[PDB]
């Protein structure tokens, strides 16, 4: 992900 | 424990301590001996003679009179065969085990002896909602007040059954904590889908109680649980007398354990006070 | 016993304070947090629950859960160390001194104000209370005796219609549509976006950034279009962790939520066709009284423009030969808090409470028929 | 009502298949109480009167004054704010307006019909409630067929097989040539 | 033109296939590994990047990296040189021939799929494509209209209630728990025993040895209690080395953080947990429907014992008046592969294929009105 | 709620 998590 | 149990561990202890040597020969192993359990009723264990081949269990059940005048006949041979003698000790319901037949089975006999008390007791329920169930004219309604000073109504009419308890606590410091324990019993269900109602009433006995000379005073709450199919049917029978049956010292049980735990809270939080002390001592 | 106090168990805030003061003196959250994790230093065995700002402060650790869900209460142990926090820590102002007061939805069942008042007068023995409606507190707090009331908080949203000196209980709408909804709407839309929040301390994050960066639209499709010239509507933020996100339609988005349901799944109305509803219900004579007056209280309603759309929609949907005015008054986040001052600062009001010696005589069951 | 006050219980219900759920359980365990200041009492004495219903999702509710709570509307409409009578005060007011003469006949004979009408005992405080308001000297008579659903059918049926109304209907050529007004003419 | 190929971008293993075929013809992992030494022989100026099956055998020497991650791509170029690979090297069909059909898990970013159609329209020229969710395309290969989903992927578990005929997008619930958590669990306990595992190349092995040496436990406390009976329950698994590992309650204790994500130190619950509130946020009459079907699919639910586990729970949470059934198809693996290909097959889907002419007139934005 | 929505 961008926010939160990496992905 | 949590759900009191209805198996007295002791008769399971003592007969499979005796029958762990059954077949060791001429073992006579002569018992005799006195018990004691919930509703303030007593056990005894005795050869009926010199004759120690065979070994009685007997009881000695307060509310006897009532059970006798509505007859147990189911109880004579659905659960209990033909192991079951007339009354000896205090005109109760006494059994006893033939040694030199052979027992073939161990733990299934033990386990049926062991709920001898809710066994009997439910020949008055387990009959009543046969009644309601057989669609026989409503049987009249019937109070069975046991050992304690309280008492206990039942009403078996069309469509449902009922259920009440009487309540009464003997010393002041338990009254309170009581009270208390029982005014949340009628509000909790949100953990609860097939669950019956509860409420709770003590000022204003119930209407059904009126006529009825059950348990009435001032310092005496009541209790009713209604019955529906879907939970008193042949399936969900046994466990619903179980719980109601085992409600009292459950009551009673869980109200010390809740006496514990808050003794150990006050000892959790003096070491709190003693720790705010102890900034008055030197370095 | 001098004054009383007055307690607002709000969906998602507690509002508290003397009776006389014109503003609170205690505004704290509802939270009742516990630790997640073991713990393994040895210096600290600290209290293993959290309430309030505290709770707030180290949310990271902790496993937040609201006691109150949509204006009834779950769980009554943390409504209990809620108040006791609030009576001692912060009030520090004992039970017996002083009376309280309190308030709660309409259409709310009977065995929460039962189980409330019970333990009101069994555990902290307060000499006398009271059970009110947040909405009448408004119309007090408005200074006004006529209109119809928008209240939507955190959990709730109601309107009930009065007239001069006398209510109309069968004209009473309860929508569960809140903030928590417009919340989780949120949430989910940020997800298409490509930024993932799931846990309880991303939904204050959520909750803070709905409240600094949210607004109305006027028109949707006009504000979807000029989306698509997206140079001039998008705004950021920053968060905790020093990221920034870039945030464009969601701004407008999650408050249409309230005037169309169905983007949630609800089979339901807006709330200008539940007022209009409502409205509709009562006699044709104060129909023109209600249209004149139309007060809106809440934490949901500060949104800018709210009160230009209401307008808007009310005057298309209702005949086109009136004036139908919206009030939006500066203040209306505590408005529940000053009506309940100002009521029981009444003189009239002082012999109205229930007391404990009439409570234990009669019942639990007096509440009920006290003022409905 | 009834959802109105199945919310004050506890129970929730808004939507419209909510509706016809609630619907069904009127249908089923709904009925009238002979005096309503009795029954609130013996409810004080909740022990015999509650039931259970089984939703479809399988959980259980429980009724208790909710039965013979929203019925008793029928007979005090000021519980939903309108300012109106009963179903006994209208049909009291309804035959007094008529002719003396006439007046012991339709004292003598009252049919009622629709499915609103099913509730147990709806019949016997009816005719309490008419004898009461009406001189104690002579008979009211209840007749509640165990058909009243289907009567309005029953009915037109037995009409239409009417010889002599085969030719009281209208067609298509006078309708055409007079028009739509015809019909108001037609037995008003 | 006379078929269409269906590929399943897994985050995991990817399938690709005819449309037509009840198998697919091209299975392996989503590896784009390079090299990590120097190289000194001159014989060999090999392929700088590896995929798939080539990458398992050679993992030795490589850097093993998944290109996509919790079911969202993080590197593009990993992405695209797999697809030429699927493409050209196994499938060696053109992508003009035939189109292609892709599929991905429900509440993914915007732009993935924006840049996944840009992506396939201007670099491979496909004629048409179409986007789906394997969850439906699960219910097509069970041959069911209503039921719920338990699609427990590799990278993401997600579940979507259905109806006939119709879907319920406002109850939809997506974890980020999946296989990769699971593997770094079981690593993580694998050297609380004794045993250390950190490159890919025994992420890998890890991975193996799960798949051949787990299952689930009906009871943990009993299964805890005969471990410390601890002479039925140890296995032997041989390494490449040939050394020989001894695994005990690690068989029953991973598959349980499923069902307990506090181990992993998530504040979520479980699949259990997400389904019954998913359920619930249903409306009450097709409950009974949802009870009554319940459809399971992915690679991480074929341990055995799973789908009892599950039921009882289902049973002991949800009322005890009805029945509760499971269905573990023993073709979990490829359903969504096989829906796929029986949507693609179906006659009146021949038309709502995307376009080269209508995509590159309206823009990439078309696919996100496509049935969403 | 105890029927209908969760509350
Ligand atoms: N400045 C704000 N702008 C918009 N909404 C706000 C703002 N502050 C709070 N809110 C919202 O209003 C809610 C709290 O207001 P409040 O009235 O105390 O709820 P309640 O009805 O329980 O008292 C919050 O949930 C929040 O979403
Ligand atoms: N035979 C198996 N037994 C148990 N788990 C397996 C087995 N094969 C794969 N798995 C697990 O399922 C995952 C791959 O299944 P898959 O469905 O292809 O993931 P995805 O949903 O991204 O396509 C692997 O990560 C693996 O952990
Ligand atoms: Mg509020
Ligand atoms: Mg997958």
């Amino acid at each position: 992900w961008x926010a939160x998590c990496p992905a | 424990m949590i759900l009191l149990e209805v198996n007295n561990r002791i008769i399971e202890e003592t007969l499979a301590l005796k029958f762990e040597n059954a077949a060791a020969g001429n073992k006579p192993e002569a018992v005799e001996v006195t018990f004691a359990d919930f509703d303030g009723v007593l056990y005894h264990i005795s050869n009926p003679n010199g004759d120690k081949t065979k070994v009685m269990v007997s009881i000695s059940l307060k509310f006897y009179k009532e059970l006798q005048a509505h007859g147990a006949d189911e109880l004579l041979k659905r659960v209990y065969g033909s192991y079951l003698v007339n009354p000896e000790s205090g005109y109760n319901v006494s059994l006893l085990y033939d040694l030199e037949n052979l027992p073939a089975s161990k733990d299934s006999i033990v386990h049926q002896a062991g709920m001898l008390k809710r066994n009997c007791f439910a020949s008055v329920f387990e009959k009543y909602f046969q009644f309601q169930e057989e669609g026989k004219e409503g049987e009249n309604r019937a109070v069975i007040h046991y050992r304690d000073d309280e008492t206990m109504y039942v009403e078996s009419k069309k469509d449902r059954v009922t259920v009440v308890f009487s309540t009464v606590f003997k010393d002041d410091d338990d009254v309170v904590i009581g009270k208390v324990f029982m005014q949340e019993f009628k509000e909790g269900r949100r953990a609860s889908h097939t669950a019956p109602q509860v409420l709770f009433s003590h000022r204003e006995p119930p209407l059904e109680l009126k006529d009825t000379d059950a348990a009435v005073g001032d310092n005496i709450g009541y209790i009713t649980f209604v019955l529906f199919p879907r939970h008193t049917n042949a399936s969900a029978r046994d466990n619903t007398i179980n719980l109601i049956h085992t409600f009292r010292d459950y009551l009673h049980y869980h109200i010390k354990c809740s006496k514990a735990y808050i003794h150990t809270r006050m000892r959790a939080k003096t070491s709190d006070f003693l720790k705010v002390l102890n900034r008055a001592r030197p370095d | 016993e001098t004054t009383a106090l007055v307690c607002d168990n709000g969906s998602g805030l507690v509002k508290a304070g003397f009776a006389g003061d014109d503003a609170p003196r205690a505004v704290f959250p509802s939270i009742v947090g516990r630790p997640r994790h073991q713990g393994v230093m040895v210096g600290m065995g600290q209290k293993d629950s959290y309430v309030g700002d505290e709770a707030q402060s180290k949310r990271g650790i902790l496993t937040l859960k609201y006691p109150i869900e949509h204006g009834i209460i779950t769980n009554w142990d943390d409504m209990e160390k809620i108040w006791h926090h609030t009576f001692y820590n912060e009030l520090r102002v004992a039970p017996e001194e002083h009376p309280t007061l309190l308030t709660e939805a309409p259409l709310n069942p009977k065995a929460n104000r039962e189980k409330m008042t019970q333990i009101m007068f069994e555990t902290f023995n307060v000499p006398a209370m009271y059970v009110a409606i947040q909405a009448v507190l408004s119309l007090y707090a408005s200074g006004r005796t006529t209109g119809i009331v928008l209240d939507s908080g955190d959990g709730v949203t109601h309107n009930v219609p009065i007239y001069e000196g006398y209510a109309l209980p069968h004209a009473i709408m309860r929508l569960d549509l809140a903030g928590r909804d417009l919340t989780d709407y949120l949430m989910k839309i940020l997800t298409e976006r490509g930024y993932s929040f799931v846990t309880t301390a991303e939904r204050e994050i959520v909750r803070d950034i709905k409240e600094k960066l949210c607004y109305v639209a006027l028109d949707f499709e006009n504000e979807m279009a000029t989306a698509a010239s997206s140079s001039s509507l998008e705004k950021s933020y920053e968060l905790p962790d020093g990221q920034v996100i870039t945030i464009g339609n969601e701004r407008f988005r999650c408050p249409e939520t309230l005037f169309q349901p169905s983007f949630i799944g609800m089979e339901s109305a807006g709330i200008h066709e539940t007022t209009y509803n409502s409205i509709m219900k009562c006699d044709i004579d104060i129909r023109k009284d209600l249209y004149a007056n139309n007060v809106m209280s809440g934490g949901t309603t500060m949104y800018p423009g709210i009160a230009d759309r209401m307008q808007k929609e009310i005057t298309a949907l209702a005949p086109s030969t009136m004036k139908i005015k919206i009030i939006a008054p500066p203040e209306r986040k505590y408005s529940v808090w000053i009506g309940g001052s100002i009521l029981a600062s009444l003189s009239t009001f002082q012999q109205m409470w229930i007391t404990k010696q009439e409570y234990d005589e009669a019942g639990p069951s007096i509440v009920h028929r006290k003022c409905f």
